[PDB]
């Protein structure tokens, strides 16, 4: 079983290991802070179910905030695209440094 | 006694025991807790002006605001 | 000598990792954990990596390897490769070059993920003022926030001292 | 997905792999435990940079302390083996059948 | 002071840079010119390869790299 | 630039190196009743590079090995120790500033405990082979001690830059608020270099014999730039060169003055020695160089 | 889904003070006391709004209020302000102990005369 | 062994599980789960016969491996969405890689191969306290973690092990064994509900450590390692035999005794949702392992095998050890039938 | 990469001496493994030491003086344990 | 005497002696009387970087004082 003394004897000892956001020993963020914030005001008052069906869209958002799988995705087609397109030939490019 | 026996230990127990307990006469954690708080790694954040309050000072030169002084002066 | 350094770097380290995982002499399989906690260093001061992969260095490169290489002088003979051990040398080099072969002239290699292939200048910091080097000031807590780890941690090693030495006839 | 994480992974099968296919000698075994501990260490490592999660980062280094520590015991468990018999095979351990 | 300048160049970068994906992309279909992936209306912080993105090599490994190695 | 920076550095350590033979040479034979080497020519400085030369000559040890790469791979890795391992220190300038250099020190001298375990396994028969591995023993077990100090020394500075230490050394010297931790420290770097008054009792006999020397110097240039030294106005750095010199010369000379007169020890009075009277010692005054700093209110500006 | 909104390259054109570092090190402090006042507005507006592509009319402003002080300070005394942070500039990373008696003189400067 | 040091090793071991208990963090979890494993490691080995060793080696081996591929595990949970708090995970694959390390950690089908091994060789109060603490400190993990688990996993691995302990254990006389085989059957029986009630899952296992203490108990009071060492038990002394009987019978689980309240319970809150041929299949096998607590009960107290004199000299002298606590532990044991409903004592 | 140059230059010029010197002339103890893993469980108790001059700067020093205190007096314990216990012995 | 001695010792001090101040002689030099700036933190690289840029030669020794100003 999981056990409360934790809560019970008032000594929040293990409770700032825990996350992101709870205030580091020089006041600075980490690098997906407001999305954590806005994540876990939105699946606090809830019974973790209505968390998986409700905060989804938030959620997802702070998943590429801290993988950046799909921003990475269209970078890399991008750079395909470049490639091939510099492969063909039109407009040997001016977007590096000058026109 | 044991100052024959086993010195190195003896010594090592007194320094150690002197160790443990020099820090509670000390006239100067204070001051070491003072210049360890007042060393600011972040930006010191603003805040919206005024509920026309007596602090927050808006010049830097004002001396409203809490400051150093026994910095300089040792 | 060129952008990909961490990629090249990593297939040394899973390199090494094979070179001992064929199971070959225990000093040879010393000298190739060696070489792999290496170039590790160096991946992960690649990242930067200020402090700790310094510090990994004196531990497992300083302290450990150095008593496996003991007790394989001391412990176990072997005293004259293989089919066996070279052989799954072949096929691990097999196996990455495939794998990196699909990494190289595809899009993206799936064992069950979506790895997105291209070397690894992103992510990074845009250039903040960080002026502490983060790394230093995250190790420089443990003692004002660590009250219970760092206990824990010292009370497991003292119990690995008396455990030690019960094994090896306590007392 | 920041790319390198792949290869890190494909290491720990490989690591993995090595921990539990080994022919002859138990410190080839440990030995390749330590590689995997290395491979959770750098992988670990890499996330926690890239993320910038300054406040906890003590996971690489209190891993790395805890699993040398246990690597530790790995060592005297094969010396006490290798002392009470000749070698440190895996073979000359049949007694004791199940 | 710092702040600014460096508030300023990121900006540049992001506005002369989605000028270039916006010349560059014309043909795939789909495409939205500048969105972001993901959803909330917040300015995140890029991601160095959407400030330093296509420059081909030199700044971007004395940008990134250059203090991990410089002395 | 840069290339010509690094061969600047490791050019004139094979002229340190063998001059540091013959003055070695020299010192024992003055602290004896010995002149010479100085029938080989005036004073004898092409009498280390005729023996130098002379055991490049000579034809090698045959083998008798077992794994020839692992052979050929340990020396290598002692001398590449021996070149890499002058790139932080710092005469006014290091060549390499970094956050951290004195980790990099003591992980380091763990690399050259590597080569000494190495060359004792591929070596030979067994008793070689134990010969070696007390020598292992008894080089580990002052790596604890010296971390340990080296860390109680640098924590009345708070950062490691050494940079910082090189500022920090303007006023005093450190020798006097912590001299009997230096004391231990230096009898430590004797038990690092592994000389007299601690004992040892191969090939390529002059590589091993390199690595012997650039580690002595390497202590010695960095207990200089550790313990004493003085300022250093910029835009002359020959000043602080010159008196860093004659500091490190004059502790080299005492260094192997202090091998010149003293026996042996005995082996277990060694470990003894060091656990029962330098291990509890190092404890003390590591417990009362961490609650200083918090009594007399310096605690070091680590920026 | 949703796409940006960033400004124009009108709004990306503030005259930059295209300075040296040391310089602008060295002249820190009495720029932090006639100036940097309505700067604060700028550091308020990024702290309650986590956005710039919104806050740039005030960095044009601070961007304007450096150039209009470094213009003050290069009118007037001093011209030894050349000296003091050519004194103060190749000693590797800038500590401020180091030229401590030509600070003295640029403090004496400015405040004689201005 | 000093008794100090024996005192020390137990606070270890009650101070591991209490950590994996109490903490929110996992570093935390897998530092109990090493120090339990640390402390353990030499309360094996009491003596200094080889067996012993090589029952540690292959302990050491196997938990050493485990807390490492759990530890794999929370890795990828951070390679995943990155907090540590014990919740549900984010991975399928994390959590296939967690629930097969702590299916190595506590006794389980594909990964039994050193339970009767490692008890076969040590001596009994070792085999006890593994078998408690090494037995209780994954459950409170899987407690925690059961909301995001692929439940074809648990299934199959309490099917699996549950007529593994059935069919592995008809052939063993070894006691040790025996009961290392029980252990696998019943950790397949309590960690089956795991995803439908708990309760169950936590009754079940209050239920088997007072059982196995009561056993155990029972072994330590007269050390025998075989049938033939209890039928001398039988001949020297006639209140065992019964405790022999009450304990194996309830081992066995029949209605009238307090052994029968854990599978019914189960039957009940597993047959509330649609699964009915996997409780009919799991108490066949339930009918199965309790051939060979039947077979030793004939060996024990109902059949007399025949007796060696010097038992006449053992009658000369009274029982003189102690027990730590036998007979508390055995009622509680055993007439606990009509207590049913201290079943929501639990949570 | 600087210092990977750096170590390239000595390794490479390391290889060139080796080379060219070469092809121009032509049981046990527990004693033994005690002090060794006395050397690792004490080594990495320094490891749990070492970054304290790193954190001497926080606004909770009376805390810190107290833990690495503790530190330092567990280690003396272990030390004094094995000490006393017979553990280095001859 | 030790008079015989100080030739060697003195010699090789000689050699312990060039490096150094030979690396601080092409420090100076290649950067044109400057000092070679250190680099531990993200701060002082982010301030060596935009120094670089504003340079105009893309080089951080220039250092541009005071006559960019108007």
């Amino acid at each position: 079983p999981f056990f409360d003394v934790q809560k019970k004897l008032g000594v929040d000892l293990d409770h700032w290991m825990t996350i992101q956001s709870a205030e580091q020993p020089h006041r600075i963020p980490a690098r997906c802070h407001a999305f954590e914030k806005e994540w876990i005001e939105c699946a606090h008052g809830i019974g973790s179910i209505r968390a998986e069906k409700e905060c989804k869209i938030e959620f997802e958002d702070f998943r590429e905030c801290l993988l950046r799988q799909k921003t990475m995705k269209r970078l890399n087609a991008i750079k395909r695209q470049r490639d091939k397109l510099i492969k063909e030939g039109k407009y040997t490019p001016p977007p590096h440094h000058s026109g | 006694n044991v100052w024959a026996k086993e010195p190195v230990l003896v010594a090592s127990f007194a320094i150690a025991g002197l160790a443990v307990i020099l820090p509670t006469l000390s006239p100067y954690t204070k001051y070491s807790l003072m210049i360890n708080r007042a060393t600011p790694y972040n930006y010191p954040v603003p805040l919206r002006d005024d509920g026309n309050m007596p602090d927050v000072p808006s010049h830097p030169q004002d001396p409203q605001g809490p400051s150093l002084e026994w910095l300089k002066r040792l | 000598m060129m952008t990909y350094i961490v990629f090249i770097l990593s297939i040394i380290f899973v390199m090494g990792f094979v070179g001992f995982s064929s199971k070959p002499s225990p000093i040879y399989g010393g000298l190739g954990l060696i070489v792999s906690g290496g170039v590790g260093c160096g991946i992960v001061l690649n990242f930067g990596g200020s402090f700790l992969g310094l510090m990994v260095f004196l531990i497992y490169l300083g302290g450990m390897m150095v008593v496996f290489g003991y007790t394989t002088a001391m412990a176990t003979e072997q005293y004259p490769s293989n089919k066996v051990v070279l052989g799954t040398f072949i096929t691990g080099l097999l196996m990455e070059f495939l794998m990196v072969y699909y990494v190289l002239k595809d899009k993206e290699v799936e064992i069950v993920f979506k790895f997105n292939g291209m070397g690894d200048w992103v992510i990074y910091d845009t250039g903040d003022s960080g002026f502490f080097s983060e790394e230093a000031m995250g190790i420089a807590a443990l003692y004002s926030y660590g009250t219970w780890l760092v206990i824990v941690t010292g009370w497991s090693l003292l119990i690995g001292v008396v455990v030690i030495m019960e094994i090896t006839r306590g007392n | 997905m920041s790319l390198v994480y792949m290869n890190i992974m494909m290491a720990f099968t490989v690591s993995l792999t090595g921990l539990l296919m080994y022919r002859s000698h138990l410190m080839s075994s440990l030995l390749c435990l330590e590689g995997m501990m290395l491979s959770l260490f750098i992988l670990a490592t890499l996330m926690i940079l890239n993320s910038h999660f300054t406040l906890a980062s003590m996971m690489p280094i209190i891993l790395l302390v805890f699993a040398a520590c246990e690597a530790a015991l790995g060592l005297s468990l094969l010396v006490m083996v290798s002392n009470t018999y000749g070698t440190d095979y895996v073979q000359n351990l049949n007694l004791l059948q199940c | 002071l710092l702040q600014a300048e460096k508030d300023r160049r990121v900006l540049q970068m992001l506005r002369e840079n989605l000028e270039e994906e916006a010349t560059i992309m014309k043909d795939v279909p789909g495409w939205k010119v500048g969105e972001s992936v993901f959803h909330t209306t917040r300015w995140v912080t890029p991601m160095m390869g959407e400030l330093y993105g296509l420059r081909t090599g030199e700044e971007i490994l004395s940008s990134t790299y250059g203090f991990i190695w410089y002395t | 630039m840069f290339m010509i920076n690094v061969l600047t550095l490791i050019i004139p350590i094979l002229l340190a190196v063998a001059f540091l033979t013959l003055v070695e040479r020299k010192v024992l034979g003055y602290m004896q009743f010995r002149k010479g080497p100085n029938v080989v020519g005036p004073y004898g400085l092409l009498q280390p590079i005729a023996d130098a030369i002379k055991l490049f000559i000579k034809e090698p040890l045959r083998p008798a090995t077992s794994s020839i790469s692992m052979f050929i791979l340990a020396p290598i890795l002692a001398l590449t120790l021996a070149l890499t391992m002058w790139i932080p220190l710092p005469m006014p300038y290091p060549l390499i500033n970094m956050n951290l250099g004195v980790l990099f020190m003591l992980a380091m001298s763990s690399l050259a405990v590597y080569s000494i375990l190495w060359s004792g396994w591929a070596s030979n028969s067994k008793y070689a082979l134990i010969g070696a591995l007390r020598a292992v023993a008894q080089t580990i077990s002052y790596e604890v001690t010296l971390a340990i100090i080296l860390l109680s020394v640098l924590l009345m500075n708070g950062s490691f830059t050494l940079s910082t230490l090189i500022i920090t050394q303007e006023q005093v010297w450190l020798i006097f608020p912590a001299w009997p931790l230096a004391m231990m420290w230096f009898i430590s770097t004797l038990a690092e270099t592994n000389r007299a008054p601690f004992d040892l009792t191969a090939g390529p006999f002059a590589l091993f014999f390199m690595a012997e020397y650039a580690n002595i110097i390497m202590m010695n240039i960095f207990t200089t730039t550790l313990f004493l030294g003085a300022f250093h106005n910029p835009y002359m750095p020959e000043l602080y060169t010159i008196n860093f010199t004659i500091k490190s010369l004059l502790l080299s000379i005492t260094f192997l003055w202090i091998r010149a007169s003293y026996p042996r020890f005995r082996y277990d009075q060694l470990m003894h020695l060091l656990w029962k009277n330098f291990l509890p010692l190092t404890l003390a005054l590591c417990m009362w160089h961490v609650s200083l700093p918090i009594l007399l209110s310096s605690i070091p500006p680590q920026t | 889904p949703g796409i940006v909104e960033l400004p124009s390259l009108e709004d990306l054109k503030v005259q930059e003070v295209k300075v040296s570092s040391s310089v602008l090190k060295a002249a820190a402090h009495h720029y932090g006391a006639q100036c940097d006042k309505p700067n604060k507005e700028f550091m308020l507006c990024r702290w309650e709004e986590k956005d710039p592509r919104r806050c740039l009319e005030e960095g044009k402003l601070v961007n304007q209020c450096a150039l209009e002080f470094f213009r003050q300070i290069k009118r007037h005394c001093a011209e030894p302000f050349t000296e003091y942070w050519t004194c103060i500039d190749y000693s590797g990373l800038q500590l401020f102990r180091r030229c401590r008696k030509e600070q003295a003189q640029f403090d004496k400067c400015v405040l004689d005369k201005l | 062994m000093n008794p100090i040091i024996l005192i020390i090793i137990l606070m270890t071991v009650m101070l591991g599980t209490i950590i994996v208990m109490i903490s929110t963090h996992w570093l935390l979890i897998w530092i109990g789960f090493e120090m339990n494993m640390l402390a353990i490691i030499p309360i094996m080995m009491k003596k200094h016969n080889p067996r012993a060793t090589e029952a540690s080696t292959k302990y050491f081996l196997t938990q050493s491996t485990a807390s490492m591929l759990l530890m794999m595990a929370i890795i990828i949970n951070l390679m995943f969405s990155g907090q540590w708090t014990v919740m549900k995970l984010f991975n399928p694959m994390a959590s296939m890689l967690m629930t097969m390390a702590l299916a190595m950690k506590l006794g389980m089908a594909p990964f039994h191969f050193w339970v009767p091994e490692v008890t076969q060789g040590i001596p009994l109060s070792s085999g006890l306290i593994l078998l408690t603490w090494q037995k209780l400190a994954p459950m409170s993990v899987l407690y925690q973690i059961l909301p995001s688990i692929n439940l074809d996993l648990i299934l199959t691995l309490s099917i699996l092990s549950i007529t593994i302990g059935g069919w592995g254990g008809l052939n063993q006389t070894q006691l040790r064994k025996i009961m290392a085989y029980s252990s696998i059957a019943h950790m397949g029986w309590m960690t089956a509900v795991l995803l439908y009630n708990p309760t169950m899952t936590l009754l079940n296992l209050i239920i088997y450590i007072i059982m196995t203490s009561t056993m155990f108990t029972l072994f330590m009071a007269n050390s025998t390692t075989t049938t033939l060492s209890l039928s001398h038990t039988w001949n020297k002394a006639p209140i065992m035999t019964i405790l022999v009987l009450i304990t194996l019978l309830s081992m066995g689980g029949l209605p009238p005794l307090s052994g029968f309240m854990p599978k019914w319970m189960i039957i009940q809150e597993m047959t509330k949702n649609d699964s009915i041929i996997l409780p009919t299949l799991m108490a066949i096998t339930a009918l199965l392992n309790l051939y060979f607590y039947m077979r030793l009960t004939y060996s024990t107290a109902l059949t007399m095998f025949p007796s060696t004199n010097n038992m006449k000299m053992k009658w000369q002298f009274p029982t003189t050890k102690r027990m730590t606590l036998l007979p508390t532990m055995t009622v509680l044991s055993t007439m606990l039938l009509p207590l049913t409903p201290i079943l929501s004592i639990l949570e | 990469m600087n210092l990977m140059i750096t170590l390239l230059t000595n390794f490479t010029l390391a290889t060139l001496l080796v080379t060219i010197a070469f092809w121009l002339p032509q049981p046990f103890s527990m004693k033994f493994f005690l002090v060794a893993i006395t050397f690792l469980l004490f080594d990495l108790e320094i490891a749990l030491l070492l970054p304290l001059p790193w954190a001497s700067q926080t606004t909770n020093l009376n805390t810190m003086l107290t833990m690495a205190l503790l530190l330092i007096f567990l280690l003396a314990v272990s030390l004094a344990y094995e000490w006393t216990q017979k553990g280095l012995e001859w | 005497m030790w008079f015989e001695v100080l030739p060697g010792i003195a010699v090789m001090g000689v050699c312990l002696f060039i490096p150094g101040m030979a690396t601080a002689r092409i420090h100076r030099f290649s950067n044109g009387g400057r000092e070679k700036r250190v680099a531990h933190y993200s701060y002082q690289w982010y301030l060596m970087e935009r120094d670089r840029r504003v340079s105009g030669v893309n080089r951080y020794y220039v250092s541009k004082g005071l006559e960019n100003i108007d």
